[PDB]
């Protein structure tokens, strides 16, 4: 009676043989999409928002002094342990998204082209998500194990190493799926959630431009910069393929960071957060669950630094002060400023998210730490409290659809490609960064009524059409990337990409020791503190198949 | 002392890391759950098959030993009828002593003057008049309380006895009735029952109704026999809440049981957040459940020619359980459930049924007998449950709060499980001389939770025994009567693995359920950028991952035993020795790294081994005094070891040592901690000791093991193993003329326990929240005035880390307590026979009357030192009418 | 929807009959009381918007949509007293009275 | 029973135990009657004819 034994089916769940069936697809791809919106802790966001407080721009926003503890050890670059838990958490949280993308790809083998004409598009989307998470993890650790095959059994996930692939091979295996997405993605998707041709082009440009800066050995120091792939960089950023699809520059810098219109022309590929959508509290941005200040009740994390505010202050010519800015306290009432100051950071005596009833003061209701971190708030990821955006399921979160890739990003990367190629075509990159500066100048249409009641002066005067020096234009574009990408988790990775990161961080430490009390004892050693270390538990469990980062 | 009387049973010590309840068998049909709801008075014999070579026949699932129960039957030519009764009383004896308001103020003053801070600047309503003596020590002169507890004068102050407030004397009733029958062609039996228990803790109870019908009918010269066994119960228990003894210990005694009006009092300010326990018992009053249960059996016997029987039974086991759990709004100072009302209406269902067809043979030729039998078996379990939920009700009574009279949000739950089994077995017997006994079994079995690689499992067994006194070379030893050797070797292994151990579960998880912290592993993802509307698409996340090579947890157990009988059938008893070794224990391991979410694969690797002795004895002899005694007794011995544990599961300490030492080599559950050997009595202990972190005039010293100034985490050793030697018991029976006395004694010697009332009763600040009530042992702590106590000083903050595991929290758990003593009085012959009845009795008994312990235990009950349901003293005054 | 209903009745009665035969007359008088109690019930559940469509996946935990719950409860009681009589007097004239 | 209209049925299991025992010259008599059923019916919908 063997047939009596195979008669019971498990209840309330779906097992693992009908999950590979061709009719239960267009569920695993949405499941692989959904890990980016939900699936992160408030201590570890997928925007890489807490792992860059050591990047001369954030005071970590401590309510207490050591309430996170290991975050303060991360922001001081002294005393971080290999057995810390934030590192293992971000490792596991990226490999979960890798797991979902690989399971969706492994299910997408068994389809045909007779009734299903969208196999290439869905494989391109899943490969794009896998390559994006791998590119983020390579930004974090830079010595990681890459799984690329979809038909790999769980018996041999343990028997995998990261020393089998050196750095150019790892960047090429990251570039594989992005180039395959550029092969088979459509130009315009009707729904704004799915990526398009321009997103694959921008990520191929990112992967190639990080492949360009050669590493060549166990030391994480800069060597001879390769020029070979720069032709592919400038090929994969040509402006007609970004015009195809309508992805252009918006009218205001304060447009994309405003929830009354989410998807615009700068939104290349956003992360869709929503509210009142059937679930318990809504797919809200729970990663920024601590960034809201002391108006709503908690938790005043992630306050911007004074050095970024002094980097905003321009002169009466309309140009950034080249390393003569930190000597004086930047004040709008004295000299000319940049108008993106009021977009990114809220100053005392100014409306919070353009609300006249919430003028910022310096009392206890804007910082739980009295003078340990100052009185600053962030407006890049916070909204006004009269939103429907906010809902307090023990934490105040916004429904602003967070954007990872913008048109200004691919523009400045194209400018970096043209200046690093430097084969006669220098002045067109100067014209492009002049267009970006002119867009930044003609972007003020919301706070320009504050000249009467406060008294302000701002002007961004673009430069002329002349091929300048190489290093001068390098410093100009680095200043522009610093002033445009404030509080958007794109500073530390660019410092370690350019290589010159330890000296400027040590200069920030010795100039901010007088500003904060904790920064009096600081230090950033060479060739050890650039990347985060590989967590100890994975090395212990791998039985030596893994390896350690250099200097650890 | 739970009124349901449930019991945690282990046979031959601990056998497996996960679940190891034994397998009960009630009239052929098995069930692994119950026996505190079954009628415990229709009992004919209780075999306990402790072995594995004798219990290998009954199943793979007999790794933990099987307890064979049978029920009564009709005797030939009798029509008897009994009628039992009892009316009892339960009294409380094991109350932990707590400190009241004056000692609470004295302890607070002592802590604040050991700080040096002014004690009058406290948050509570206390006034201290004190000063400095000439010898430097502060002396408290006067202490004065306030009148109310807050400024608004809502709660008065009092001295409430909490363990006298939630405790009552609880009556216990009992009834019975039993009618039998029996002829040369049929038999019958028909019982009844009732048993009502009201617990010593207020507003908990239990009551069970019962019935039973048994019969059999043999038709044609014993070639056709049909019979049946049936049971029907109904239990109805109100359950005690979670942590009601600990809450009765925690709350300070100054809080009154009532407010200024009729509402309940509470900690209105400064006092720590602990709910009023009388309110917890008054609101958990009508969470009553109701549990029905049926059995079944229908065996059909058939003998074709002679000495050769057939059989075909059919079991049945149905049981449902209906509940309705309320929650209420409350308000006690700051303790408030925010005005929330709800009702959950659960329902569960179970169903089993078996079928088996054995066929035995029996032959006797020469001086040889044998019994061979073969047969198959079937099983199927079909469990279920579901639920409901509503919110925000208007009137607050247990009959208005049905889920239709609500307004708020609603939810629903439910699941379903399953099981199957099919097997084949066999047995043999042999004697050949009435000297050399031998038996061989073999059972091939395959369940529905085993992996796809192998369905059917095989379980062999060999057992042999041979007598001594029937050998003719031992006839010169005449005072001996019987002596039997025995030895056996079996191999069984259970299959209580999870139902989804081979399946690679995928689950939807839309995200409607709640997750704090924003983890929320959902599958919604709004596309088209709608940002609104509940019409989002859905998908599947992975729950866990299963291997296809799962396998049962096999144990290979040997045995060597010796029987004896002496002195014209007296001094009977046995002597056994055993050695078992389980070889494949299941441990679920987390998926390493790149496996991502859902890496929990169930694998089977691990091994334990147990060995020990058993020795029972009994002396029955009538003396010349006009008296008859009987003294049964038994002494056991137990020793455990874990052979090997696979991976880092041995490191973090799910089973044994607390994450700092490996468990492999030692026993199971052994904790590893520091060694505390005394107090810093003198001043020169700060430099006589070696580099202590927290060193004061209290602050117990920890010995160095490396002797290198080590107060690191490298000085822990194995301090506690819970497997005692020398467990024993003794039953004593007396028979004077027209009287009878039955006593009992039970105990165990050399037990270590981990007391957590000692942490509550020896330290002022060891728990998380402050100003909790304690136990009144710490009022005689160390002081400059009293240097003659081992209790450490009363500090306000945990300066030196005293909450570590250490030898200060290990007591001697050895005891010896009288379980019951019962005196009866049989009414004599002619006075009973004048009333047309057989036997009459008016007995009296009392349970748990006394206990004796060691010096090394400052507590109240050596069985359960922690916060469980207490053990009360019963006193019974019953009778036994027998017609 | 996962319904569930429950019913429960129980009675108790204690009659006491008498029987006599003298001459050519027989009679049977009996008296007794009676009790009753009915305790009905039901409840339910509801879920919505399931993914796979089979009778074993569609348990109320594998859903996503809105949910409801129902339930009620009823009752009854009774208590009475009765009586009966018989008569024949000749095996000719039968008579019976109840109340 | 399997109905003439498709996909409707009915099935019933049953049991019964009856007994009585008279003890002392018919002055004491205890008896009982017990039944136990299980029916399982798939119902025809409303307005299928």
């Amino acid at each position: 009676c063997d047939d009596f034994l195979d008669r019971q089916v498990p209840q309330g769940i779906v097992t693992g043989d009908q999950i590979a069936s061709p009719e239960y697809v267009d569920n695993l791809v949405i499941s692989a999409y959904a890990i980016w919106a939900t699936g992160d802790d408030i201590n570890s966001s997928f925007s890489l928002w807490n792992y860059d407080v050591r990047s001369d721009d954030c005071y970590k926003g401590g309510s207490g002094t050591e309430d996170g503890g290991v975050f303060n050890a991360l922001e001081i670059s002294k005393g971080i342990n290999t057995t810390d838990w934030n590192i293992n958490d971000i490792w596991k949280r990226l490999y979960q998204c890798i797991t979902r993308a690989n399971t969706a790809l492994q299910s997408l083998d068994q389809m045909d082209e007779k009734t299903y004409p969208l196999k290439n598009q869905r494989i391109a989307e899943m490969r794009f998500l896998r390559g994006h998470a791998h590119f983020m993890l390579k930004q974090l650790f830079k010595k990681i194990v890459i799984v690329n095959d979809e038909n790999m059994e769980p018996d041999a996930y343990n028997e995998l190493s990261n020393t089998t692939y050196t750095n150019d091979e790892q960047w090429q295996k990251i570039a594989d799926d992005f180039q395959f997405a550029y092969d088979n993605l459509p130009e315009v998707q009707i729904e704004k959630g799915r990526p398009a041709q321009a997103a694959a082009a921008a990520y191929l440009a990112k992967t190639y431009l990080y492949k360009a800066y050669r590493q060549d050995g166990a030391d994480n120091a800069l060597t001879g910069i390769n020029e070979e792939d720069l032709k592919q960089v400038v090929k994969y950023t040509d402006p007609l393929i970004m015009a195809k699809g309508g992805y252009g520059l918006e009218t205001d810098y304060s447009m994309n960071f405003l929830p009354q219109y989410e998807n615009g022309a700068e939104s290349v590929w956003a992360i869709q957060y929503s509210i009142n959508d059937g679930t318990y509290n809504g797919n809200l941005n729970w990663g920024m669950g601590l960034t809201t200040p002391q108006i709503l009740g908690c938790c005043d994390f992630h306050k911007p630094s004074q050095n970024l505010v002094n980097a905003f202050k321009t002169d009466s010519q309309g140009k950034p002060l080249f390393s003569t800015y930190d000597n004086e306290n930047y004040e709008v009432a004295t000299d000319n400023v940049d108008p993106r100051l009021f977009h990114t950071v809220g100053m005392p005596g100014f409306p919070y998210k353009y609300n006249e009833g919430y003028i910022i003061q310096k009392n206890d209701d804007w910082s739980r730490s009295k003078g340990l971190y100052g009185y600053y708030v962030s407006l890049k990821e916070n909204v006004d409290p009269d939103c429907d955006c906010l809902k307090k399921g023990s934490y105040w979160a916004s429904s602003l659809n967070h954007i990872v890739i913008r048109y200004a990003d691919v523009l400045l990367m194209r400018a970096e490609a043209l200046i690093q190629l430097n084969d006669g075509r220098i002045t067109d990159a100067i014209s492009l960064i002049n267009e970006v500066r002119s867009r930044a100048a003609g972007s003020t249409m919301l706070i320009f009524n504050y000249k009467e009641d406060y008294g302000v002066n701002f002007k961004v005067t673009p430069y002329d059409l002349k091929a300048y020096a190489q290093d001068e234009a390098m410093k100009m574009l680095k200043w522009e990337r610093r002033v445009e990408f404030g509080m958007e988790s794109s500073r530390f990775f660019d410092l370690v990409r350019w290589g010159e990161a330890k000296d400027v961080i040590n200069a920030y430490y010795v100039t901010e020791a007088s500003r904060c009390s904790i920064y009096k004892n600081a230090g950033f050693t060479e060739n050890k503190n650039e990347y985060l270390p590989v967590p100890f538990e994975q090395i212990s469990a791998s039985n030596g198949n893994y390896t350690q980062n250099f200097g650890w | 002392g739970n009124p349901s009387g449930s019991a945690t049973v282990r046979i031959r010590g601990i056998g497996t890391l996960n679940n190891n309840d034994p397998l009960y068998i009630i009239d052929g049909v098995p069930t692994k759950a119950g026996m505190h709801e079954l009628n415990g008075n229709d009992i004919e014999s209780i075999q306990v098959l402790k072995d594995a070579a004798s219990a290998s026949i009954y199943g793979s699932r007999a790794a933990n030993g099987v307890i064979i129960i049978t029920t009564k039957q009709g005797k030939k030519g009798q029509i008897k009828i009994n009628f039992d009764a009892s009316v009892s009383a339960s009294m409380y004896q094991s109350k932990m002593n707590v400190l009241n308001t004056e000692q609470y103020g004295r302890a607070m003053w002592q802590a604040y003057v050991n700080d040096g801070e002014n004690p009058n600047g406290n948050a509570l309503g206390y006034a201290y008049n004190w000063g400095y003596n000439a010898d430097g020590n502060p002396v408290l002169y006067g202490m004065t309380l306030s009148k109310y507890l807050d400024s608004k004068n809502t709660m008065p102050v009092a001295d409430t006895d909490w363990f006298d407030e939630i405790t009552r004397t609880g009556v216990i009733q009992q009834y019975n009735l039993s009618v039998s029958n029996g002829s040369e062609k049929g038999s019958s039996f028909f019982s009844l029952g009732y048993y009502k228990n009201l617990g010593v803790i207020k507003d908990t109870d239990f009551d069970r109704f019962s019935a039973r019908m048994n019969s059999d009918y043999k038709l044609i010269d014993d070639i056709l026999t049909i019979g049946q066994h049936f049971t029907l119960n109904r239990t109805s228990e109100v359950q005690a809440p979670g942590g009601i003894i600990e809450t009765a210990l925690d709350i300070p005694s100054a809080i009154p049981v009532y407010a200024s009006d009729g509402s309940w009092g509470g900690p209105v300010g400064g006092w720590p957040d602990r709910r009023n326990p009388r309110a917890v018992l008054e609101y958990n009053k009508d969470n009553r459940y109701t549990y029905w249960r049926m059995f079944g059996d229908a065996y059909v016997n058939l003998t074709p020619f002679k000495g050769f029987n057939l059989r075909s039974t059919f079991g049945l086991d149905y049981a449902n359980k209906q509940a309705r759990y309320f929650t209420y709004p409350y308000q006690e100072g700051t303790q408030t459930n925010n005005g929330k009302s709800a009702v959950e209406a659960k329902q569960e269902h179970w169903t089993k049924w078996m079928w088996n067809a054995i066929a035995t043979y029996q032959l006797e030729v020469g001086k040889h007998r044998g019994d061979v039998m073969i047969g198959m078996e079937l099983n199927r379990e079909d469990d279920s449950h579901f639920s409901g939920y509503k919110e925000d009700f208007s009137i607050l009574t247990p009959d208005y709060m049905w889920p239709d009279a609500g307004s708020g949000t609603a939810q629903a739950y439910g699941a379903g499980e399953g099981y199957s089994l099919v097997s084949f077995f066999g047995k043999m017997n042999y004697s050949y001389a009435d000297r050399y006994l031998l038996s061989l079994t073999l059972r091939r079995d395959g369940s529905s939770r085993f992996g796809k690689n192998h369905r059917y499992a095989t379980f062999p067994s060999v057992s042999l025994g041979w007598r001594i006194t029937q050998e003719n070379f031992m006839k010169e030893l005449t005072w001996l009567d019987d002596l039997k050797l025995r030895a056996s070797w079996g191999q069984t292994g259970n299959q209580e693995i999870s139902n989804l151990a081979r399946y690679t579960i995928y689950a939807p998880n839309y995200g409607t359920t709640d997750s704090f912290g924003g983890q929320s592993y959902g599958t919604a993802y709004d596309i088209t950028g709608s940002n609104g509307g509940g019409v989002l698409p859905s998908g599947f996340k992975r729950n866990q991952i299963g291997n296809d090579n799962i396998k049962w947890e096999t144990t290979t157990q040997t045995n060597v035993g010796i029987d004896f009988s002496l002195f014209k059938q007296s001094l009977y008893g046995s002597l056994e020795y055993y050695y078992k070794k389980a070889t494949d224990i299941l441990t679920e391991m987390a998926g390493v790294g790149v496996l991502g979410e859902g890496g929990s694969r169930w694998i089977n690797s691990g091994a334990m081994k147990n060995q020990g002795f058993e020795f029972n004895l009994g002396y029955r002899n009538k003396t010349a005094f006009g008296l008859t005694y009987d003294l049964n007794g038994n002494i056991s011995t137990y020793r455990n070891e874990i052979l090997e544990l696979p991976e880092t599961v041995a490191a973090n300490g799910k089973f044994g040592g607390n994450g700092v030492k490996s468990v492999v080599g030692h026993t199971y559950g052994a904790q590893v901690g520091y060694i505390a050997d005394g107090i810093f009595k003198s001043q020169d202990e700060v430099d006589n000791h070696a580099t202590q972190e927290g060193a004061a005039v209290g602050r117990i010293r920890y010995r160095d093991i490396d002797h290198n100034g080590v107060i690191d985490e490298r000085d822990q050793n194995w301090i506690y193993d819970p497997t005692p030697s020398f467990s024993y018991g003794l039953n004593i029976y007396l028979e004077y003329k027209n009287f009878d006395l039955t006593m009992f004694w039970q105990g165990v010697q050399g037990v270590d326990i981990i007391s957590d009332v000692k942490k509550k009763s020896d330290f002022w600040s060891a728990s998380n929240v402050g100003f909790l009530n304690k136990g009144t042992r710490l009022l005689n702590a160390w002081s400059p005035t009293n240097p003659n106590s081992d209790i450490p000083a009363l500090t306000r903050s945990d300066t030196n880390n005293e909450q570590r595991v250490s030898t200060y929290f290990v007591e001697n758990g050895s005891f010896l307590k009288l379980r019951n003593i019962q005196l009866g009085y049989t009414v004599p012959a002619v006075i009973s026979k004048k009333m047309r009845m057989d036997r009459l009795r008016f007995y009296c008994s009392a349970q748990n009357l006394l206990t004796i312990k060691s010096k090394n235990f400052t507590g109240e009950d050596p069985e359960n030192p922690n916060f469980s349901y207490p053990i009360p003293v019963n006193i019974t005054f019953g009778l036994n009418i027998g017609f």
